[PDB]
C-alpha cells in the first residue's frame, strides 16, 4: 500500500492530460533545454558520407500540467510513462537511418520534478549525414554536424536551447571513442533557425570536429606507391643490355601502380574532384611511366646486343647515368613540396 | 575564458552618419555575442541579442553582423540618446565582456 | 453463429498464462517435424538452416467442446488467445516465424481436448564442425528444442510417431549445394542448467560434403600445378630463364591456391586435409625449383645442344623425371586411401 | 481445482500492480541478482570491432507485491506475463545491435517464487562493442566486456550484484571460437557516475587470446616461403638477369599483394600491427635480395663479385633467422 | 514588468565581509539563473558567479573563487552575494543580472557601488 | 482547454475508414514535396535512394471548426486518429518513414476543413539507364505515387502551385550525376482493381565523369601505350617482347573484370566494354605483329595510334 | 446524407463479425479467386538460389456477412479494416523473406462489394526459393515457381482458383531482367497432401532462359582469346624457351584465374556445369599446347619443326570440332 500513494499521484497527473497539446499552447512558447552525452563516437563512414554516434539525448522542458506534491521531490519513472505524456518531437535534420535502443527494456528514462520540470533522456545510435570535401584526403579534417529541432512546431511553438553553457552542453566521454581512422578534436555548438515553406523552425546545430589519421594510408598506400616508385628506378641501376630484365621491371611497375590507383579509389565514394591521394598517385604514375620511357630511349641506342665480358661492348648510357641521379632527386623534392603543402 | 576585445576604444562622430563598433572574440563563440549599452551612472541595456537579432523595444537603427570570431554593431543614424558606452558580451562559454567602447561628439 | 458461441464459451475464464494442469499434473507435448527443405550449410559461419512445419500436439482439458464438428480448424490469431508451449531451439542462432500473408500458424481444436498447433519456421541452427578431413568431411548437425521456462517436472516433450517416423523430410526439399543429407537420427535427453532441469529433443541430421566442387576448385589446380612443376624436370637445363619462370610461377600459383582454399573455410586452426594436400604440393613445387637450382649449379658451358662441348642432362634431372612423378603418385595413393 | 486456485492467486498479483513503480518505490534500492549462461561468443569480428554474444541472461529480484503463500510450488508463467510486470530496465552500454530470440514464442522466463522473488530470464543475442588493441595482433590478448547497467534508476533506486559470486557466469569454458581462445573471464561490480546520477554497473569481461596456428598457414608460412623463395636468386649465377630479376620482383609483388590482401580483411586503423611488422620484415629481405642482384650487376658492369654473392648466399638466410628469433621472442 | 533591485550603496574598511541582495519582482524566480557581475570604475565587466535558484547550485569565476560566495533565498526571491577579505581591488560596482537564454542577459540590476577605505 | 475540446469534438463520431465526401464526389488531394536529398544512384541495382518531406492536403468536411484558433498544429499522435489518404510509391523497392526520436510527421487543420499532412520518408525507387555512350549518359528518374485502393472516382491528386521544393544540390549525395532539373506529370493508369491517378515526378540527372577516366580509360590508354613500346624493342630479345605482350592481355582481363564488377549483369555490350574490347584487339594485334617478325615495325607503330585516335574521337562524338 | 448512411452500413457489417470463423464455417468450401500483377522480378540470385518478386497480389472471395444493398456503390475502406475482417490465411511455400510495403501507409487494399464479394489487394515483395539445376549453365532455362497455398484450411474448408484461366496473371511481359528473359509462364492448381490434410495449391511458374549475350562477353570470348593466345606459341621458334614457356604458363594460369574468377561468382555447386565443360576443354587445349613445346624441347635436346607444323594445323581443327560438338550438345 506504500506504493499506492505514488500510483495515486501518477493517476492524477495523466487524467485530463492531452498528449497532442504542447505545454502552454498559445499562452506561452515552449522552451526545451537539451544536452548530449556522447557515450561513443561511432565509426565515420566515408563511403556513405555519414557517421554514427551513440548518445544519451537529454531533454528538459517545463510542463505545468505535470505538477505534483508528494513524499518524493522527484519521481524516477520508466519509459512506459513517457509515451503517455507530451514529449518534444525532436528529429535530426541530417539524420539518416537511426535506431533507438530497446534492449532490455526501452532505454529511456522519465524524471518529473515536483515543480513541473521534466528530464527525458534516451539512448540512441543516430547515423547522421556528414558532408565531406575530400580535396585534402587523406590529410583532411571534417566538422560533422548534428542538427536537431522540432518537426511539427515552428519557432513560435517550441524553441530549443542548451541546459548548461553552450560550450559545456555536448560532453564526450574519454573512454568512448570508436573512431579508427578519424580523430575527434572538439565540439562546437550553435543555434539558429531554418526557413521552410511550412514555417520558420529552430535548430540546435553541433559540429563535431574530426581529423583523419594519416598513419593508415601511409603503410597501406603511400609506402607501396613509394616502393613502386623506387622499383621503377632500379632498372636504371641494372645494365642496359638486360632488356627483358628492365622491361619486366618497368611493365610490372606500371601494372602494380595501376592496381594501387584502383585500390585507393574504392576506399572513397565516387567524386568528380580528385583528392590529394589521386595527385600523389598520379605523379607517382608519372615517375613509373617515365622510367619506362627512359629505358625505351636506352633501347633505341642499345646498338650492341652482346654484353660486356670480363670487338666493342655497350657502354653505360649517358641518359642512364643522369637518370640515376635526377629521378630520385626529382621525386625527393616533390615529396617535400607535396608533404609540406598538405600537412601545413 | 574567452577574451572579448573592442577595437575602437573611443570613436568620435557627430549626430547622424554611420558609426560601426567592432568586437573580436579570442576563440569560437558562435552566434552568442550580445551587445549592451551603458550610459554613465546607469545599468547596461541590451541592444542586439545573438549575433544579429535585435532586442524588443530597441530602435531599428541598431544593427549587428557577426561571424565566427569577428562581430560588429553599427548604427545607421546617431542621435543624442545614442551616445553611450557599449559592451559586447559572450555567452558561448562562461560570460566575459569586452573592454567597452565609448562614443562622444 | 453456433460455432461463435462455442469459441466464446471456451475462451471465457481462460488463463492463457497457465500451463495445462499447472500443479495438477505434468504436460506431455507431442511433437513432430516435417522438413519442407534442408537449407544450405554455412561452413564459414558454422551454421545450417532448415525450414520446417513444426507440429505440437498437447491435451488441454479446458479446451474441450461438444458441438457439431469434431475438429475446429481455426484462424492463426486464436493461437495467441490460448496457452501454447513456449518451445525454443537450444542451438538456434537466428529464426523467423513466417507470417506472409498472415501468421503461418495452424491451430486445430479436437473434440476431446487435443490441439494441433503447427507453424512454418526457418531456423538458422548452429552445427559445430571439426574440419580435419576437409573437403572429405562428414557432419551430424543437431537440432535441439525444448520449453524455455518450464522444467522437466513441468513440461515433457515426446515424439508422437516414433524414433524415425516423427521427423520427415520432403524428398523434393533439399537446398544443400555441396552437402548431401544421408539421414536423420532422433533422441530425447535431459539437460541441466542453473534455472533447472529441462527436457531437450535432440535430432541429428547426418550430412556429407561432396568433393566435386573442391576437385574442380582446389585439388585439380593443385595437381595441375604440381604437374606443371614436373614439366620443369623435362625442360632443357641450359634454359635457365625458362625453367626459372616456370618454378617461380607455379609456387606463386600455389601461394594463391593456398590462401584461396582457406578463404572458403572458416578461420579454424586445424590444418585441414586440404592443407596437407596443399602442403605436399607446396613441397613438390619447392623441391622442383630446388631441383633446378642444383641443376643450374653444375652447368658450365651453358651452350645448348646442337646435334664446343655441351652440358649433359643432369643425373639429378633424370632421376627427378622419374622419382618426383612417382613420389607424387604414391603420395596421392596413400592419402586418398586414408580419407576413403 | 488446483489450477483454479492458481488462477485466483495469479489474478490477485496482477490486479492493482502499477508497472510504472519499481519494487519499494521511494524506499531502499531493490537488489537484483544476475546470473548468465553464455551460449556463444561467435563472430568476434575485428573489422567492425565487435563480438556477437548469445546468452541466457537472467535477473533475480525481490518484489513484495508478487509474494504468494497458498501454492507451495513456484509458478512458471507464460512469457507474455512479463509485459504486465515490472522488470529492471537494464541496457548493455556497448550493444550495437541486440534482439531477444523470437521463435517459437518470445524466449523469456518468468518464475514467481513464494517469497516474492522473481526469476526473469531472456535469451539475448547482442552484437556488443569491444574496442581492440591491434599492435601485437595476431599474437594479441583481447579483453572484451559487457556493461550491464540500469538506465533510469540510480543506485538510490536499484542495486546490481552477480548472483553466486564468480559462479554467476557459466558456460565460458565450453565455448569454441575458431580463431580465438578464451583464457580467462573476470566479472566486476562497480558504480558509474553520469551527469544524471550514479548508476549501478556490472562488467563481465572475457580475456581472449588468438591462435597463431591458423595464421602460420595463411600469413606467415607463405611469407616465409616467399622469403625463402627469394633467396633462390642467391644460388643463381649473376649472368642470369631475366631469371633472377623475374624471380626477384615477383617475390616483391607477392609480399605486397599478400600485404594488401591481408590488410583488406582488417579495418583501417592508424597503428601498425605485428603481422604488418612481419610483412615489413619479410618485404625488406625480399627487397634487399633484389638489391643484392642490383649491386652484383652494377659492380660487374661498373672474381670479387662472386665473393659478394657467396657471402650473401649464407648471411641472408642467417640474418632472416636472427630476425625471427627476436621477433617471436619479442611478441611471444 | 521585471525589475532587479539590488541593495543600496555601502563602504566598509578592509578585512570585513559585506553582503548585497538582489531582488526579483516580475518573472518567476526559480526558472532562470541569476548572475553577478563586477565592474571597477573605468574598467570592463567581470563575471563573479551564477546561482541556479531552484537547485541552489553555484559556479564561480576562478579569480573570484573563494573571494565570493553566492547564496539564494527562494522564499523571498532574493539572491545574495557574500564577499570576504575586502581590499582595495574589491572597490567596484557589483551588478546583478538574470539569464533568459544562452544568448543574452535580459534584465540587469540597478547596480551596487562598493568602496573601501 | 479550448484546443482539447475542439479535438474531442472533431474525432467523436469520426470514421477513419470512410474518405471525405464518400459517395458524394472525388476527394481532391494537392501534394507538395521537399526533396531533402537524392541519395546514391545505385545503377548496379537500378535504384536510387531519395528522402523527402511529402506534403498532402485535402478538404475534410468532418474536420472543420470555427473559433479564434485559425489552425491546429499537432504532432504525429493524431495521424492515426483521422482518415489519411493511402499513398504508396509505385516504383519504391523499399521505403521507410523516420521514427527517431518520435515519428517524423505533422498535421495541421484549418477552420474551413483544409488539412495539411506532411511526413518525412526515405524511398528506394526504380530508375533505368542505357549503355551506348556509358559513362557519358543522361536520363531522368521518376517517383510515382497514387492511392492503392481508391480509384479515380474516389480520390483525385493535383499539384499546388509550388511544384517541388527542391533543396540545395551541394548537400545532395548525388556524386555521379548533376541534378539538371525536375519534370512533373499526372496521368491515369488502368488496372484490374480500377483506373487510378498517378503522379510521376521526373528528376533530370546528367552524368559527370572524372572518376572513370583514372579508373578504366586512362589506365586502359596507358597499357595500350605499353604494347606500342614493344616495337622500339629489339626483335632479338624474344622474351622481352613476349613478356611485354602477355602483360597487356592479362591486365586487360583484370580491368575488364573490375569494370564488369562495377557494371551490372547486362547482356548488351557497354561502351566501357566496347572501349576495352578495342584495346583488347590492339594488344592482341601487337603481340601477333611481333610473331610475324620473329617467324614492318615502323608501319605498325604509326597505324595503331591513328586507329586509336579515330576511336577516341568517335568515342567523343558518341 | 450518404456519408452518414455509409457509416451505418459499415458499422453494421463489422458488428458481430467473428474473424476466427471463415465464410460458411461448418459449410461448403469458400472459393477464393487469386489474381496477380507482377510489378517486378528484381533479381534471380543463383548464389542464394532464389529470386525476388514484387507483385500486387489480390485475393477475391465471397463473404455473405459483408453483404450490403442500401448504397449502389462499392465501398473501398482504409487498409486497417483488414485486421477486423476474415482474410484467407495464405503463405508461399517458396518464400524465404517477404514483406508487405509500408510507406506511407501499409499497402493493403480492401473493397467490399454490394454482393458480399471482398477484394483484398496486397503489394508484396517476395524472396522465393528457386532450386535451379545447373548442368547446362549458362545455356540453361530454369523454372522458378511461386506456390500459393492455404496454411490452416484444407480443401474441405477453402478452395483456390485463378480469376481468369490465363488472364489472372498480368504484367509478366513488361518484366525485364538484366541477365534472364522470361520465355513462358504457366498457372497450375493442385491439391497437396500432408499428414494434417490435403490443402489447395496454386503454382505460378515462370520459365526463364539465360541471356547468352552476357556470358559470351564475360566467359567464352576470353576463354577463346586465351585459347587462341595459346596457339601463337606454335608459330614461335623452337629455341625460344624463355618466350614460349612464358607464354604457355601465363595462358595456363589465366585459365585458372578465369575458372576461379567464375566459380566465386557461382555457389559451391558440385555439378560440372556447361561452362566448366568449356573451361576444362579449353584447359586441356592450353595445357596440351604447353606440352607441345616440352615434347619439342625433349626431341632437340634429350622432326622438331615438323612437330610444330602438325600441331599448328591439328590444334585449330580439333578445337573447331570440339566447339561444334560442344554447341550441338548444348544447342
Ligand atoms: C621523350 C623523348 C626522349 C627524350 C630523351 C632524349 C635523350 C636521348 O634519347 O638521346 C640520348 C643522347 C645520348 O645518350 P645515350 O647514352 O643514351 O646514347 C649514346 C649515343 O648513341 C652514343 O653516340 C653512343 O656512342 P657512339 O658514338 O655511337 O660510339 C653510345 O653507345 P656506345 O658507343 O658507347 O656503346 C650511346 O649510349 O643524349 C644523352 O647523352 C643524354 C641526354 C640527357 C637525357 C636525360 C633526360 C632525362
Ligand atoms: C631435393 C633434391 C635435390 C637435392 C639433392 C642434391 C643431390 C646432388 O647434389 O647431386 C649431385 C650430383 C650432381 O651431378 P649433376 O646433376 O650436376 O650432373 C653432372 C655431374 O655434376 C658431372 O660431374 C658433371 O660432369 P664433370 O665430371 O664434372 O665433368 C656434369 O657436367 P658436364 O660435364 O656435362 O658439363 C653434370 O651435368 O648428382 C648425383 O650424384 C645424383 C643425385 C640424384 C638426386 C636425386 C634425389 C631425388
Ligand atoms: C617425352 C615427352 O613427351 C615429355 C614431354 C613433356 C613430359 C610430361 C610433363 C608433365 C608430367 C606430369 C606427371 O608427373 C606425369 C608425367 C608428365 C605428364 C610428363 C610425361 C613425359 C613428357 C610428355
Ligand atoms: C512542401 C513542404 C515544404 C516544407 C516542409 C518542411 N517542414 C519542415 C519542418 C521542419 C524542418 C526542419 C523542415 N521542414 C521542412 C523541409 C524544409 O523546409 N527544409 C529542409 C528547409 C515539408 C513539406
Ligand atoms: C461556425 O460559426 C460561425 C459563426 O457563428 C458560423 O457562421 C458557421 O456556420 C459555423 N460553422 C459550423 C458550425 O460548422
Amino acid at each position: 500500500d506504500n506504493t499506492t500513494v505514488f500510483t495515486r499521484i501518477l493517476d492524477r497527473l495523466l487524467d485530463g492530460y492531452d498528449n497532442r497539446l504542447r505545454p502552454g499552447l498559445g499562452e506561452r512558447v515552449t522552451e526545451v533545454k537539451t544536452d548530449i552525452f556522447v557515450t561513443s563516437f561511432g565509426p565515420v563512414s566515408d563511403h556513405d558520407m555519414e557517421y554514427t554516434i551513440d548518445v544519451f539525448f537529454r531533454q528538459s522542458w517545463k510542463d505545468e500540467r505535470l505538477k505534483f506534491k508528494g513524499p518524493m521531490t522527484v519521481l524516477r519513472l520508466n519509459n512506459l510513462m513517457a509515451s503517455k505524456i507530451w514529449t518534444p518531437d525532436t528529429f535530426f535534420h541530417n539524420g539518416k537511418k537511426s535506431v533507438a535502443h530497446n534492449m532490455t527494456m526501452p532505454n529511456k528514462l522519465l524524471r518529473i520534478t515536483e515543480d513541473g520540470t521534466l528530464l527525458y533522456t534516451m539512448r540512441l545510435t543516430v547515423r547522421a549525414e556528414c558532408p565531406m570535401h575530400l580535396e585534402d584526403f587523406p590529410m583532411d579534417a571534417h566538422a560533422c554536424p548534428l542538427k536537431f529541432g522540432s518537426y511539427a512546431y515552428t519557432r513560435a511553438e517550441v524553441v530549443y536551447e542548451w541546459t548548461r553553457e553552450p560550450a559545456r552542453s555536448v560532453v564526450v566521454a574519454e573512454d568512448g571513442s570508436r573512431l579508427n581512422q578519424y580523430d575527434l578534436l572538439g565540439q562546437t555548438v550553435d543555434s539558429g533557425i531554418v526557413q521552410s515553406s511550412t514555417g520558420e523552425y529552430v535548430v540546435m546545430t553541433t559540429h563535431f570536429h574530426l581529423k583523419r589519421k594519416i598513419g593508415y594510408f601511409v603503410i597501406q598506400t603511400y609506402l607501396p606507391c613509394i616502393m613502386t616508385v623506387i622499383l621503377s628506378q632500379v632498372s636504371f641501376w641494372l645494365n642496359r643490355e638486360s632488356v627483358p630484365a628492365r622491361t619486366v621491371f618497368g611493365v610490372t611497375t606500371v601494372l602494380t601502380m595501376t592496381t594501387l590507383s584502383i585500390s585507393a579509389r574504392n576506399s572513397l565514394p565516387k567524386v568528380a574532384y580528385a583528392t590529394a591521394m589521386d595527385w600523389f598517385i598520379a605523379v607517382c604514375y608519372a615517375f613509373v611511366f617515365s622510367a619506362l620511357i627512359e629505358f625505351a630511349t636506352v633501347n633505341y641506342f642499345t646498338k650492341r646486343g652482346y654484353a660486356w665480358d670480363g670487338k666493342t661492348f655497350n657502354s653505360v648510357s649517358k641518359i642512364d647515368r643522369l637518370s640515376r641521379i635526377a629521378f630520385p632527386l626529382l621525386f625527393g623534392i616533390f615529396n617535400l613540396v607535396y608533404w609540406a603543402t598538405y600537412l601545413n | 575564458y574567452i577574451v572579448m576585445t573592442q577595437s575602437p576604444k573611443s570613436m568620435s562622430m557627430s549626430l547622424g552618419e554611420r558609426v560601426t563598433l567592432s568586437c573580436r572574440a579570442s576563440e569560437y563563440v558562435g552566434s552568442y555575442v550580445s551587445w549592451y549599452q551603458q550610459k554613465p551612472e546607469q545599468s547596461p541595456k541590451l541592444l542586439i541579442y545573438g549575433a544579429s537579432n535585435r532586442y524588443t523595444g530597441v530602435p531599428d537603427r541598431f544593427a549587428g553582423s557577426g561571424s565566427a570570431t569577428d562581430f560588429t554593431l553599427t548604427i545607421t543614424s546617431v542621435q543624442a540618446e545614442d551616445l553611450a558606452d557599449y559592451h559586447c558580451g559572450q555567452t558561448y562559454n562562461y560570460p566575459t565582456f569586452g573592454g567597452g567602447t565609448k562614443l562622444e561628439i | 453463429t453456433i460455432f461463435t458461441r462455442i469459441l466464446d464459451r471456451l475462451l471465457d475464464g481462460y488463463d492463457n498464462r497457465l500451463r495445462p494442469g499447472l500443479g495438477d499434473a505434468v504436460t506431455e507435448v507431442k511433437t513432430d517435424i516435417y522438413v519442407t527443405s534442408f537449407g544450405p550449410v554455412s561452413d564459414t559461419d558454422m551454421e545450417y538452416t532448415i525450414d520446417v512445419f513444426f507440429r505440437q500436439t498437447w491435451h488441454d482439458e479446458r479446451l474441450k467442446f461438444d458441438g457439431p464438428m469434431k475438429i475446429l480448424p481455426l484462424n492463426n490469431l486464436l493461437a495467441s488467445k490460448i496457452w501454447t508451449p513456449d518451445t525454443f531451439f537450444h542451438n538456434g542462432k537466428k529464426s523467423v516465424a513466417h507470417n506472409m500473408t498472415t501468421p503461418n500458424k495452424l491451430l486445430r481444436l479436437v473434440d476431446n481436448g487435443t490441439l494441433l498447433y503447427t507453424m512454418r519456421l526457418t531456423i538458422h541452427a548452429e552445427c559445430p564442425m571439426h574440419l580435419e578431413d576437409f573437403p572429405m568431411d562428414v557432419h551430424a548437425c543437431p537440432l535441439k528444442f525444448g520449453s524455455y521456462a518450464y522444467t522437466k517436472a513441468e513440461v515433457i516433450y515426446s515424439w508422437t510417431l516414433g524414433k524415425n517416423k516423427s521427423v520427415e523430410v520432403a524428398q523434393d526439399g533439399s537446398r544443400l549445394n555441396q552437402y548431401d543429407l544421408l539421414g536423420h537420427v532422433v533422441g530425447t535427453e535431459i539437460i541441466r542448467s542453473s534455472t533447472g532441469e529441462y527436457v531437450v529433443m535432440t535430432t541429428h541430421f547426418h550430412l556429407k560434403r561432396k568433393i566435386g566442387y573442391f576437385v574442380i576448385q582446389t585439388y585439380l589446380p593443385c595437381i595441375m600445378t604440381v604437374i606443371l612443376s614436373q614439366v620443369s624436370f623435362w625442360l632443357n637445363r641450359e634454359s635457365v630463364p625458362a625453367r626459372t619462370v616456370f618454378g617461380v610461377t607455379t609456387v606463386l600459383t600455389m601461394t594463391t591456391l593456398s590462401i584461396s582454399a582457406r578463404n572458403s573455410l572458416p578461420k579454424v586452426a586445424y590444418a585441414t586435409a586440404m592443407d596437407w594436400f596443399i602442403a605436399v604440393c607446396y613441397a613438390f613445387v619447392f623441391s622442383a625449383l630446388i631441383e633446378f637450382a642444383t641443376v643450374n649449379y653444375f652447368t658450365k658451358r651453358s651452350w645448348a645442344w646442337e646435334g664446343k662441348t655441351y652440358n649433359s642432362v643432369s643425373k639429378v634431372d633424370k632421376i627427378s623425371r622419374i622419382i618426383f612423378p612417382v613420389l607424387f603418385a604414391i603420395f596421392n595413393l596413400v592419402y586418398w586411401a586414408t580419407y576413403v | 481445482s488446483n489450477m483454479s486456485l492458481v488462477k485466483e492467486t495469479v489474478d490477485r498479483l496482477l490486479k492493482g500492480y502499477d508497472i510504472r513503480l519499481r519494487p519499494d518505490f521511494g524506499g531502499p534500492p531493490v537488489a537484483v541478482g544476475m546470473n548468465i549462461d553464455i551460449a556463444s561468443i561467435d563472430m568476434v569480428s575485428e573489422v567492425n570491432m565487435d563480438y556477437t554474444l548469445t546468452m541466457y541472461f537472467q535477473q533475480a529480484w525481490r518484489d513484495k507485491r508478487l509474494s504468494y503463500n497458498v501454492i507451495p510450488l513456484n509458478l512458471t508463467l507464460d512469457n507474455r506475463v512479463a509485459d504486465q510486470l515490472w522488470v529492471p530496465d537494464t541496457y548493455f552500454l556497448n550493444d550495437k545491435k541486440s534482439f531477444v530470440h523470437g521463435v517459437t514464442v518470445k524466449n523469456r522466463m518468468i518464475r514467481l517464487h513464494p517469497d516474492g522473488t522473481v526469476l526473469y530470464g531472456l535469451r539475448i543475442t547482442t552484437t556488443a562493442a569491444c574496442m581492440m588493441d591491434l599492435r601485437r595482433y595476431p599474437l594479441d590478448e583481447q579483453n572484451c566486456t559487457l556493461e550491464i547497467e540500469s538506465y533510469g534508476y540510480t543506485t538510490d533506486d536499484i542495486e546490481f550484484y552477480w548472483r553466486g559470486d564468480d559462479n554467476a557466469v557459466t558456460g565460458v569454458t565450453k565455448i569454441e571460437l575458431p580463431q580465438f581462445s578464451i583464457v580467462d573471464y573476470k566479472l566486476i561490480t562497480k558504480k558509474v557516475v553520469f551527469s544524471t546520477g550514479s548508476y549501478p554497473r556490472l562488467s563481465l569481461s572475457f580475456k581472449l587470446k588468438r591462435n597463431i596456428g591458423y595464421f602460420i598457414l595463411q600469413t606467415y608460412m607463405p611469407s616465409i616461403l616467399i622469403t625463402i623463395l627469394s633467396w633462390v636468386s642467391f644460388w643463381i649465377n649473376y649472368d642470369a638477369s631475366a631469371a633472377r630479376v623475374a624471380l626477384g620482383i615477383t617475390t616483391v609483388l607477392t609480399m605486397t599483394t599478400i600485404n594488401t590482401h591481408l590488410r583488406e580483411t582488417l579495418p583501417k586503423i592508424p597503428y601498425v600491427k605485428a603481422i604488418d611488422m612481419y610483412l615489413m620484415g619479410c618485404f625488406v629481405f625480399v627487397f634487399m635480395a633484389l638489391l643484392e642482384y642490383a649491386l652484383v650487376n652494377y659492380i660487374f658492369f661498373g672474381t670479387d663479385v662472386n665473393a659478394i654473392d657467396r657471402w650473401s648466399r649464407i648471411f641472408f638466410p642467417v640474418v632472416f633467422s636472427f630476425f625471427n628469433i627476436v621477433y617471436w621472442l619479442y611478441y611471444v | 514588468e521585471i525589475q532587479l533591485q539590488q541593495s543600496g550603496p555601502e563602504l566598509v574598511k578592509p578585512g570585513t565581509s559585506v553582503k548585497v541582495s538582489c531582488k526579483a519582482s516580475g518573472y518567476s524566480f526559480t526558472d532562470y539563473n541569476m548572475y553577478w557581475v563586477k565592474q571597477s570604475h573605468g574598467k570592463s565587466l567581470e563575471w563573479i558567479g551564477y546561482i541556479d535558484p531552484y537547485n541552489a547550485d553555484t559556479t564561480y569565476n576562478r579569480e573570484f573563487k573563494g573571494k565570493a560566495t553566492l547564496t539564494v533565498d527562494k522564499s523571498s526571491s532574493t539572491a545574495f552575494m557574500h564577499l570576504n577579505s575586502l581590499t582595495s581591488e574589491d572597490s567596484a560596482v557589483y551588478y546583478c543580472a538574470r539569464k533568459r537564454n544562452n544568448f543574452y542577459f535580459d534584465y540587469w540590476g540597478q547596480g551596487t557601488p562598493l568602496t573601501v577605505s | 482547454g479550448d484546443v482539447t475540446v475542439i479535438l474531442n469534438n472533431l474525432l467523436e463520431g469520426y470514421d477513419n475508414k470512410l474518405r471525405p465526401d464518400i459517395g458524394v464526389k472525388p476527394t481532391l488531394i494537392h501534394t507538395d514535396m521537399y526533396v531533402n536529398s537524392i541519395g546514391p544512384v545505385n545503377a548496379i541495382n537500378m535504384e536510387y535512394t531519395i528522402d523527402i518531406f511529402f506534403a498532402q492536403t485535402w478538404y475534410d468536411r468532418r474536420l472543420k471548426f470555427n473559433s479564434t484558433i485559425k489552425v491546429l498544429r499537432l504532432n504525429s499522435n493524431m495521424v492515426g486518429k483521422i482518415w489519411i489518404p493511402d499513398t504508396f510509391f509505385r516504383n519504391s523497392k523499399k521505403a521507410d518513414a523516420h521514427w527517431i526520436t518520435t515519428p517524423n510527421r505533422m498535421l495541421r487543420i484549418w477552420n474551413d476543413g483544409r488539412v495539411l499532412y506532411t511526413l518525412r520518408l526515405t524511398i528506394d525507387a526504380e530508375c533505368q539507364l542505357q549503355l551506348h555512350n556509358f559513362p557519358m549518359d543522361e536520363h531522368s528518374c521518376p517517383l510515382e505515387f497514387s492511392s492503392y485502393g481508391y480509384p479515380r472516382e474516389e480520390i483525385v491528386y493535383q499539384w499546388k502551385r509550388s511544384s517541388v521544393e527542391v533543396g540545395d544540390t551541394r548537400s545532395w549525395r548525388l556524386y555521379q550525376f548533376s541534378f539538371v532539373g525536375l519534370r512533373n506529370t499526372t496521368e491515369v493508369v488502368k488496372t484490374t482493381s480500377g483506373d487510378y491517378v498517378v503522379m510521376s515526378v521526373y528528376f533530370d540527372l546528367s552524368r559527370r565523369m572524372g572518376y572513370f577516366t583514372i579508373q578504366t580509360y586512362i589506365p586502359c590508354t596507358l597499357i595500350v601505350v605499353l604494347s606500342w613500346v614493344s616495337f622500339w624493342i629489339n626483335k632479338d630479345a624474344v622474351p622481352a617482347r613476349t613478356s611485354l605482350g602477355i602483360t597487356t592481355v592479362l591486365t586487360m582481363t583484370t580491368l575488364s573484370t573490375i569494370a564488369r564488377k562495377s557494371l551490372p549483369k547486362v547482356s548488351y555490350v557497354t561502351a566501357m566494354d566496347l572501349f576495352v574490347s578495342v584495346c583488347f584487339i590492339f594488344v592482341f594485334s601487337a603481340l601477333v605483329e611481333y610473331g610475324t617478325l620473329h617467324y614492318m615495325d615502323s608501319y605498325a607503330r604509326i597505324f595503331f595510334p591513328t586507329a586509336f585516335c579515330l576511336f577516341n574521337l568517335v568515342y567523343w562524338v558518341s
